C-alpha cells in the first residue's frame, strides 16, 4: 500500500511547499512522483531515485530504511496546482510488476494579488432577472452557507497579456431578491 | 561460438564388485545447453538415468552430471555415450575403475 | 508518441453495454486500464503483460478486456450498473515494472436516462463599476442545470476562437452538495480591455458542448431528447 | 571464511518449438538449494537442498513469482538482442545470467554480482562499484546507456547490499549443519606401469566438501606443472567432489616423486608417496 | 531470496 499527505495544500505563490510519502512493501523496486490537474490524466513528474533527483524547482529524496519519499517544490505557481501521486512499483504476488498509485494529495496555489476585493452586479443580455456576483482577489472561502445561493471554485487565472493573475468566483440564485452583498 | 564438452565417467565410491554405487556421467565446460548424454550397460542405454539440473561454470561454459544407481560386477561394462553439436557422431568413453 | 482513448464521455442506461477503446504508438508491450472513484486512487482493472495475453486487476468484475494488437486494448462493460460510474484511464508502459504513461480517460455516469438534461446557458454582461475602475471589461458565462457532467464549454469572440483571457471553472458545481442526483453547473470569464466591451461591432459567445445521449437512445419522455447538444448565450458590445 | 549466494539462469530460444525454455539454479558457496524450470509442470519455484524444504507458502509463492518474472523478462531481451544484431529468428540463442552476494563470515556484505551473456559471451556486468556498467559490445552499449538513465545499478546494488545478503545469512543458518561443515579430501594412491621403464602414478583426492583444492605434483625440484596431468573437479552426487592428478614417471624412481594436496578442511598440508 | 529482474535490454 501507499500513504501520502491527506491534504488539501493551501499555500500562496512563491511557497516551497513539501510532499510526504510512505509505502509499506519493503520490496518495492521503483518510486516516481506523477501530477494530475483536476478533470485529467495523470502524468509523471520524476522519478525518486535516493540519490536525489532534482528538476528545477522540484526535487525528490528517497529514505530507502525508512521507506518513506518526499516531493520538494520551490517557487510555487498557479501552474502548479494539481494532484500529486505517490507511485511504487512493486513485485505482485504473481510474476508480475505493477505499479501502486497512492490517493495523492491536493495542491491549491492562490495567487498574492490587489487590495480590491470587490463584486460586481453583471447583467444578463436577455433575462431581467436574472444577476451574477464576481470577485477579485482574496482568505480562501466557500463560506456561503445559505440554503440557495450558489459559489464556484475561485478559479486562478494567470494573465500575461493583460499582466494580471486574476482571482475570481462566480456566484448565483435563482431567487428575485439576490443581493450580491448578501451571498 | 561453440565449445565441445569435456567428458568423465566415474563411480561416486571406488568400484567393489558386489556393492552398491553409482555411475555418473559428469560433461562439462560446452556451448551451446542442449546435449544428449547416454549411460550404457554391456553396451545397451540405461533407461532410468538422472541428471543435474542445468548450471554453467564462470566462463560461461555449462556443466551437467548424469547418474544412475547401480551394482559393479568384475567383467561387466558400463559407458557414457555423449553427442553435441560440435560431436559429428556421438562420443563414447568407457567406465575405469583407475580412470 | 502517445495514449490515445475514446470516447471522452458517456451516459449509459441501466443495463446498456458499452466498450471503452484505447491504443498506444509508443511500441510499448504492457498496457492497463485503471478507474479512478473520489476518495479512492487508482484501481486496476484489467491489464496486459504483452500481445495475446491478458491479466486481472484489483477490480476486474463486471468488465472484461481485449488484447487486440501490441497497439490496441479495450474493455468492455457487458451489462452497466449504477456501481460502474466512474473516470475510466487507459495506460500504457514498456513493460511491468516501467513509468505509465496515461491516456485522456473517459467519463462514465451509468444511470437511468431519464436523469439527462443539457446546460442551460446564459451570458452575463460586465458591470460598468469594473470598467472605469479597472479599464477591463469580464464577461461571464453561466452554464445551468446539466446532470450528466460532459461538457466542453468555449468562449468565440467574432466567429474565432479565443484561448486567451478565458478561465473557465476547473471543476463542475453540484447544485446540491448533498445529493447523488443532482444537477451541475459551470462558469466561465472572459477579459477583454475596456474598449473592446464597448466596441459595437465586436461579437462574444460562450459555447457550452454538451455530451448526452445519442441519437439511438429511446426517449420515452414528453420532453425533446438530450442529444449531444450545443447550447449557446452571447451579447454584443453595449 | 567467506561464503557466495548465486543464481544462474539460462534462456534458450526453441524457434518453431515454442516459448523459449528458461532454467534458474541457486547456490549455497558450492551446494545448490533450488531450481525452476520452465519445461517442468509444476511451474514452480522448487526446493534442491533439504534445508531449504521448510520455507512457509510465502517464500514459495514469492520466489515463484520473481523467477517467473525473470523468464518473461529474460523472453523478450533475447527477442531484443535479436534486433541488436539484426539477426534472424532461424537458429537458437542462448542468454545467462549470473547475479549474488560474497558475504563474509560474520564480516558481513563483500561483493555482489550481476552479469549477462548472449551466445557465450559477455553482455554487460555490474561494476565492483555496483553503480556502474560494463558493456561489453556497441549493442551492449546501447542497453548501458538505457540503464544508465534508469538508475536500475541502484535497483541491483538495494538487492545485493540488501536482499541478497538478508537471505543468504538466512540460508546459511538453516544449513549451518550442512553448509558451515568441511569435509577433508579423502587421499590415495595408485601405481599402473605403461611401458617397461615408465610408470604413470596418479593422486587422487576424494569426499572434499568445498569444490576449491589443489592438487600439485613434485619430483625432487618441489614442482613440475608441466608434465602434470590434472582433471576437472567433479561432483560425486551426494555433496562431495572429487579430484586427481597424474604423473610419468620412471620406474624404480617413484619415491622421487612427491604428490602435495591443500584443501581447507586440512588442518595442514598433506605429502603422499608411495 | 531471488533478484528482482523486470527491466529490459
Amino acid at each position: 500500500e501507499v500513504e501520502q499527505d491527506p491534504g488539501p495544500f493551501n499555500v500562496p505563490e512563491g511557497a516551497t511547499v513539501a510532499f510526504n510519502c510512505t509505502y509499506s512493501n519493503s520490496a518495492s523496486q521503483s518510486f516516481f512522483w506523477y501530477r494530475q490537474d483536476c478533470r485529467k490524466e495523470p502524468k509523471l513528474l520524476m522519478s525518486v531515485y535516493s540519490s536525489g533527483n532534482e528538476d528545477g524547482r522540484f526535487t525528490a529524496q528517497l529514505n530507502r530504511a525508512s521507506q518513506y519519499i518526499s516531493l520538494l517544490i520551490r517557487d510555487s505557481k498557479l501552474s502548479d496546482s494539481a494532484t500529486y501521486l505517490c507511485v511504487v512499483n512493486a513485485h505482485s504476488g504473481a510474476g508480475s510488476y505493477q505499479l501502486t498509485f497512492g490517493k495523492g494529495t491536493k495542491l491549491s496555489v492562490i495567487p498574492i494579488q490587489n487590495p480590491d476585493p470587490a463584486v460586481y452586479q453583471l447583467r444578463d443580455s436577455k433575462s431581467s432577472d436574472k444577476s451574477v456576483c464576481l470577485f477579485t482577489d482574496f482568505t480562501n472561502v466557500s463560506q456561503s452557507k445559505d440554503s440557495d445561493v450558489y459559489i464556484t471554485d475561485k478559479c486562478v487565472l494567470d494573465m500575461r497579456s493583460m499582466d494580471f493573475k486574476s482571482n475570481s468566483a462566480v456566484a448565483w440564485s435563482n431567487k428575485s431578491d439576490f443581493a450580491c452583498a448578501n451571498a | 561460438i561453440q565449445r565441445t564438452p569435456k567428458i568423465q565417467v566415474y563411480s561416486r565410491h571406488p568400484a567393489e564388485n558386489g556393492k552398491s554405487n553409482f555411475l555418473n556421467c559428469y560433461v562439462s565446460g560446452f556451448h551451446p545447453s542442449d546435449i544428449e548424454v547416454d549411460l550404457l550397460k554391456n553396451g545397451e542405454r540405461i533407461e532410468k538415468v538422472e541428471h543435474s539440473d542445468l548450471s554453467f561454470s564462470k566462463d560461461w561454459s555449462f556443466y551437467l552430471l548424469y547418474y544412475t544407481e547401480f551394482t559393479p560386477t568384475e567383467k561387466d561394462e558400463y559407458a557414457c555415450r555423449v553427442n553435441h553439436v560440435t560431436l559429428s557422431q556421438p562420443k563414447i568413453v568407457k567406465w575405469d575403475r583407475d580412470m | 508518441a502517445g495514449v490515445t482513448q475514446t470516447p471522452k464521455f458517456q451516459v449509459l442506461k441501466t443495463g446498456q453495454s458499452m466498450t471503452l477503446q484505447c491504443a498506444q504508438d509508443m511500441n510499448h508491450n504492457s498496457m492497463y486500464w485503471y478507474r479512478q472513484d473520489p476518495g479512492m486512487g487508482l484501481r486496476l482493472i484489467y491489464y496486459s503483460a504483452s500481445e495475446g495475453t491478458t491479466d486481472k486487476g484489483e477490480v476486474p468484475n463486471g468488465y472484461n478486456v481485449s488484447r487486440l494488437n501490441k497497439r490496441e486494448f479495450s474493455l468492455r462493460l457487458e451489462s452497466a450498473a449504477p456501481s460502474q460510474t466512474s473516470v475510466y484511464f487507459c495506460a500504457s508502459s514498456e513493460t511491468g515494472g516501467y513509468e505509465q504513461y496515461f491516456g485522456p480517460g473517459t467519463r462514465l455516469t451509468v444511470t437511468d436516462l431519464k436523469n439527462v438534461f443539457p446546460p442551460e446557458v446564459a451570458v452575463f454582461e460586465p458591470s460598468e463599476a469594473e470598467i472605469s475602475h479597472t479599464q477591463k471589461a469580464t464577461l461571464v458565462c453561466l452554464a445551468t442545470g446539466f446532470y450528466p457532467d460532459h461538457v466542453e464549454l468555449s468562449w468565440w469572440v467574432n466567429g474565432k476562437e479565443v484561448h486567451s483571457g478565458v478561465c473557465t471553472d476547473p471543476q463542475p458545481l453540484k447544485e446540491q452538495p448533498a445529493l447523488n442526483d443532482s444537477r451541475y453547473a459551470l462558469s466561465s470569464r472572459l477579459r477583454v480591455s475596456a474598449t473592446f466591451w464597448q466596441n459595437p461591432r465586436n461579437h462574444f459567445r460562450c459555447q457550452v458542448q454538451f455530451y448526452g445521449l445519442s441519437e439511438n437512445d429511446e426517449w420515452t419522455q414528453d420532453r425533446a431528447k438530450p442529444v449531444t447538444q450545443i447550447v449557446s448565450a452571447e451579447a454584443w458590445g453595449r | 571464511g567467506s561464503h557466495s549466494m548465486r543464481y544462474f539462469s539460462t534462456s534458450v530460444s526453441r524457434p518453431g518449438r515454442g516459448e523459449p525454455r528458461f532454467i534458474a539454479v541457486g547456490y549455497v558457496d558450492d551446494t545448490q538449494f533450488v531450481r525452476f524450470d520452465s519445461d517442468a509442470a509444476s511451474q514452480r519455484m522448487e526446493p534442491r537442498a533439504p534445508w531449504i524444504e521448510q520455507e512457509g507458502p510465502e517464500y514459495w509463492d514469492e520466489e515463484t513469482g520473481k523467477v517467473k518474472a525473470h523468464s518473461q523478462t529474460d523472453r523478450e531481451n533475447l527477442r531484443i538482442a535479436l534486433r541488436y544484431y539484426n539477426q534472424s529468428e532461424a537458429g537458437s540463442h542462448t542468454l545467462q545470467m549470473m547475479f549474488g552476494c560474497d558475504v563474509g563470515s560474520d564480516g558481513r556484505f563483500l561483493r555482489g554480482y550481476h552479469q549477462y551473456a548472449y551466445d557465450g559471451k559477455d553482455y554487460i556486468a555490474l561494476k565492483e562499484d555496483l553503480r556502474s556498467w560494463t558493456a561489453a559490445d556497441m549493442a551492449a552499449q546501447i542497453t548501458k546507456r538505457k540503464w544508465e538513465a534508469a538508475h536500475v545499478a541502484e535497483q541491483q546494488r538495494a538487492y545485493l547490499e540488501g536482499t541478497c545478503v538478508d537471505g543468504l545469512r538466512r540460508y546459511l543458518e538453516n544449513g549451518k549443519e550442512t553448509l558451515q561443515r568441511t569435509d577433508p579430501p579423502k587421499t590415495h594412491m595408485t601405481h599402473h606401469p605403461i611401458s617397461d621403464h615408465e610408470a604413470t602414478l596418479r593422486c587422487w583426492a576424494l569426499g572434499f566438501y568445498p569444490a576449491e583444492i589443489t592438487l600439485t605434483w613434485q619430483r625432487d625440484g618441489e614442482d613440475q606443472t608441466q608434465d602434470t596431468e590434472l582433471v576437472e573437479t567433479r561432483p560425486a552426487g551426494d555433496g562431495t567432489f572429487q579430484k586427481w592428478a597424474a604423473v610419468v614417471v620412471p620406474s624404480g624412481e617413484e619415491q622421487r616423486y612427491t604428490c602435495h594436496v591443500q584443501h581447507e578442511g586440512l588442518p595442514k598440508p598433506l605429502t603422499l608417496r608411495w | 531470496n531471488y533478484n528482482y529482474l523486470y527491466r529490459l535490454f
